[PDB]
RNA sequence: UUACGGCGGU
RNA sequence: AGAACGAAAGUCGGAGGUUCGAAGACGAUCAGAUACCGUCGUAGUUCCGACCAUAAACGAUGCCGACUGGCGAUGCGGCGGCGUUAUUCCCAUGACCCGCCGGGCAGCUUCCGGGAAACCAAAGUCUUUGGGUUCCGGGGGGAGUAUGGUUGCAAAGCUGAAAC
């Protein structure tokens, strides 16, 4: 029976979005601050409100929850945005390849040019797994 | 009534007929 | 694959399909010369053999008929001809 | 390109084979028979890569004819080529649409994300089938980035390269990324573009914050 | 068992261009197909095509074009009057302008057109447009 | 309406397979048709396994399977269950359930 | 199908004279037995004495005595 | 469409494709009209002057629209001729 | 395990 | 027109009779059980020689010919291939691995198309109608009946109306 109803769970996302920084992780001081900021027509869903915004306090700030605020939503500037190396490993001057894709870049009139060491795919022919049913 | 048991109730009865109309020589 | 030119190919993609339904048909067939291991005359016997065939002074066997192709007994002096 | 300006440039095929590229290996479509070379030994196909070269120049000159620049509508499902698109629109100013693609968004009017394109450019073909479907309806042309696997229905400058590799993925973004803006004028076509092509790849799980910053008790503390 | 093959070089052109193909491939020859598809060459349906001859009857590869919908065969080879060549257009022809149904006559195989202006009937042979 | 593609019997190029007998009501249905079921259950019933091997004169004795072969008819496959009632679109797949070990 | 063919009209026709036979409203014109059937006998009207009056019952929706007589 | 005295009677001349060159609709929406922009001989810079093509959408639907505009581009100024 | 039936027209 | 082979059941003659088992008997069940269940069990199954010519004899699709998508396979040959494997210590053959070709039962998919729709790569090439050619259907009942013909040891089959 406890299971928390829409209406409860969608006006938490539009505060908790939207004031994550003028909060906590205490139900009490959140009481305070739900009615405050928005007006709750009677006791038992402010509380009800502020229950389930201090259930993502103490959730939202460790991982990824729909929490679109600025704390986070500037963080991940820190891994898409920077994060360039100082190594490319698109360059390890040494790339090893097969014999035909080298005839493909004989082809390509390339052949002579860089440096590319073979190494052969060997014999074989065991690819595609025994079929059906054992 | 099916269309097998209409066969064999009119296939009884044309074993009458064919006895029956045998029977006035 | 609307507008390939199917009669410019490539011989040996058409090399790949039947002896029929070729842009203009030819066989897989072919002449062949055998010698005899010790003999003095070359035979010049069809690929596709179907009789135990006989040399000309060594009187032994010389091709062996099968399924497809006739097989060749002893490791001759062997190329396809022509 | 038919100039020299815009030949194979031997020195960034150094990149395809440091990403691989020229891989398929378990089968290809029937209408991509054309971008093959061979079966390897090992099952696998080996892509020419002076085609998928040469539809690449094809598909960076369609995205110039399109005037507005905030209107090629860049598309991906699959995670590897989410950072990629992301900062692809960032790069060139176009519009990304990431991760979910909401079903009914290029011509569902009434709703938020109504966006009407003129362009459209995929990742994968059948892992991202929904916009392929759906761009067929305002008659509006898409690229997809198509493995040997993935199928041609509703795509039309299909570039051959690759489309499951975490490398693989973010340097054609990064290949064709640089070749939109030297179209326009911004890289200078004799200096390289110096936008480090390791920007474009998929993020690992978060052991990222310890060895970079283990790296940095010299610089920093 | 190859009854009438004017009637299946025409059925491999039809159904090849319907897919938008350029090219399609007609198994025999005969003197009465090629001069068949030099009538709809000359009015430019389609355009190049090779005899790739063979000794016997051999193969025809038609470059086609895409101004073709169908064309068909009047499988019986009937004969057609001039008081009965009026009922032959309005029953299959799309328009009274274009298309052709083609009749061989006595002095060679021709239109409907060309046959009228010549003002002789002959047995009708196929029809396109 | 043709309900199925194959119609039950996954038979193609015959006139007649072998019919053979059902298994518990003995009713007569052809080879193909037959729900076909292989047991290799142990004959211990693994319960009662660490209650013999006090018993047991031996000390890495291994147990014998059982090996019984059930051929269903169609009428008594549903009524005993070991097929069921399915929809429209997931009746076109060959293939067996999962298996599950534990 | 059809046999067709120019020459093959003797098929056509003696495939038609008897595939007529067997949609009933020439059948009961042309086959002579259903001439003979009729009361009338191929008229309009006839002349008649009444031997009876009856009352038969009406279908099946509806309930009624209909009247009608024994000519 | 040029009558008897030779004037243009008709309401409009729609589209025709170059892939398969059929008469594209109005309600045939599948149907892409594409701009490939060129660039001048010198300096790899969109010079101002570009193409166009029509691909109709039952060509797109069949499955080979880029087997046609590397086709229709191929003789049309393109990268290869090779 | 047994377990059958349901007046006529709306 | 005409013939051949035709499941089962059936009929006639001779061997044989284990098992199952129409009919039948008996016990149960039931309001009633001439049914389901139970037990015993005849004809029949089983072989031989003669007959009958029907079945949901069903892919419920006449045969022949062409063209029109793809992919993964399975069966039979044939050709060519890294290799491992067989006596093989080398050969030539078999096993497995990768293909290609022809033919076969098929399969998965698709907006080629088609269809009343289920669905079918043929049930597609069809108001843009015409590749041969055979049989056959015309609202449902009365009817595969009545009569006649022929066939059959018999059962019945083939051919087949009409009144209403
Ligand atoms: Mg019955
Ligand atoms: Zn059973």
């Amino acid at each position: 029976g406890r299971v928390r109803t829409k209406t409860v769970k969608k006006a938490a996302r539009v505060i908790i979005e939207k004031y994550y920084t003028r909060l906590g992780n205490d139900f009490h001081t959140n009481k305070r601050v739900c009615e405050e900021i928005a007006i709750i027509p009677s006791k038992k869903l402010r509380n009800k409100i502020a229950g389930y915004v201090t259930h993502l306090m103490k959730r939202i700030q460790r991982g990824p929850v729909r929490g679109i605020s600025i704390k986070l939503q500037e963080e991940e500037r820190e891994r898409r945005d920077n994060y360039v190396p100082e190594v490319s490993a698109l360059d390890q001057e040494i790339i090893e390849v097969d014999p035909d894709t080298k005839e493909m870049l004989k082809l390509l009139d390339f052949g002579s040019l860089s440096n590319l060491q073979v190494t052969q795919p060997t014999v074989g022919m065991n690819f595609k797994t025994p079929r059906g049913p054992v | 009534m099916r269309a097998k048991w209409r066969k064999k109730r009119m296939r009884r009865l044309k074993r009458k007929r064919r006895k029956m109309r045998q029977r006035s020589k | 694959p609307l507008a390939k030119d199917l009669l410019h190919p490539s011989p040996e993609e058409e090399k790949r399909k039947h002896k029929k339904k070729r842009l203009v048909q030819s066989p897989n067939s072919y002449f062949m010369d055998v010698k005899c291991p010790g003999c003095y005359k070359i035979t010049t016997v069809f690929s596709h053999a179907q009789t135990v065939v006989l040399c000309v002074g060594c009187s032994t066997v010389l091709c062996q008929p099968t399924g497809g192709k006739a097989r060749l007994t002893e490791g001759c002096s062997f190329r396809r001809k022509q | 390109g038919a100039l020299d300006v815009l030949q194979m440039k031997e020195e960034d095929v150094l990149k395809f084979l440091a990403a691989g590229t020229h891989l398929g290996g378990t089968n290809l479509d029937f209408q991509m028979e054309q971008y093959i070379y061979k079966r390897k030994s090992d099952g696998i196909y080996i892509i020419n890569l002076k085609r998928t070269w040469e539809k690449l120049l094809l598909a960076a000159r369609a995205i110039v004819a399109i005037e507005n620049p905030a209107d090629v509508s860049v598309i991906s499902s699959r995670n590897t080529g989410q950072r990629a698109v992301l900062k692809f629109a960032a790069a060139t100013g176009a519009t990304p649409i990431a991760g979910r693609f909401t079903p009914g968004t290029f011509t569902n009017q009434i709703q938020a994300a109504f966006r009407e394109p003129r362009l459209l450019v995929v990742t994968d073909p059948r892992a991202d089938h929904q916009p392929l479907t759906e761009a067929s309806y305002v008659n509006l042309p898409t690229i997809a980035l198509c493995n040997t696997d993935s199928p041609l229905r509703y795509v039309d400058i299909a570039i051959p390269c690759n489309n499951k590799g975490a490398h693989s993925v973010g340097l054609m973004w990064w290949m064709l990324a640089r070749e939109v803006l030297r179209m326009r004028g911004t890289i200078s076509r004799e200096h390289p573009w110096e936008v480090m092509p390791d920007l474009y790849f998929y993020r690992d799980p978060e052991e990222i914050e310890k060895e970079e910053q283990a790296a940095a008790e010299k610089a920093v503390t | 068992v190859r009854m009438n093959v004017l009637a299946d070089a025409l059925k491999s052109i039809n159904n090849a261009e319907k897919r938008g193909k350029r090219q399609v491939l007609i198994r025999p020859c005969s003197k009465v197909i090629v001069r068949f598809l030099t009538v709809m060459m000359k009015h430019g349906y389609i355009g190049e095509f090779e005899i790739i001859d063979d000794h016997r009857a051999g193969k025809i590869v038609v470059n086609l074009t895409g101004r073709l919908n169908k064309c068909g065969v009047i499988s019986p080879r009937f004969d057609v009057q001039l008081k009965d060549l009026e009922k032959w257009q309005n029953n299959l022809l799309p328009s009274r302008q274009f298309g052709f149904i083609v009749l061989t006559t006595s002095a060679g195989i021709m239109d409907h057109e060309e046959a009228r202006r010549k003002h002789t009937g002959g047995k009708i042979l196929g029809f396109f447009f | 309406t043709k309900k199925r593609r194959n119609n039950g019997r996954a038979k193609k190029g015959r006139g007649h397979v072998q019919p053979i007998r059902c298994t518990n009501c003995a009713r007569c249905v052809p080879k193909d048709k037959a729900i076909k079921k292989f047991v290799i259950r142990n004959i211990v019933e693994a319960a009662a396994v660490r209650d013999i091997s006090e018993a047991s004169v031996f000390d890495a004795y291994v147990l014998p399977k059982l090996y019984v072969k059930l051929h269903y008819c169609v009428s008594c496959a549903i009524h005993s269950k070991v097929v069921r009632n399915r929809s429209r679109e997931a009746r076109k797949d060959r293939t067996p359930p999962p298996r599950f070990r534990p | 199908g059809k046999c067709r063919g120019l020459r093959t009209a003797r098929k056509l026709r003696s495939h038609r004279r008897d595939q007529k036979w067997h949609d009933k409203q020439y059948k009961k014109a042309h086959l002579g037995t259903a001439l003979k059937a009729n009361p009338f006998g191929g008229a309009s009207h006839a002349k008649g004495i009444v031997l009876e009056k009856v009352g038969v019952e009406a279908k099946q929706p509806n309930s009624a005595i209909r009247k009608c007589v024994r000519v | 469409m040029q009558n008897d005295a030779g004037e243009f009677v008709d309401l409009y001349v729609p589209r025709k494709c170059s892939a398969s060159n059929r008469i594209i609709g109005a309600k045939d929406h599948a149907s892409i009209q594409m701009n490939v922009a060129e660039v001048d001989k010198v300096t790899g810079r969109f010079n101002g002057q570009f193409k166009t093509y029509a691909i109709c959408g039952a060509i797109r639907r069949m499955g080979e629209s880029d087997d046609s505009i590397l086709r229709l581009a191929k003789a049309d100024g393109i990268v290869s001729k090779n």
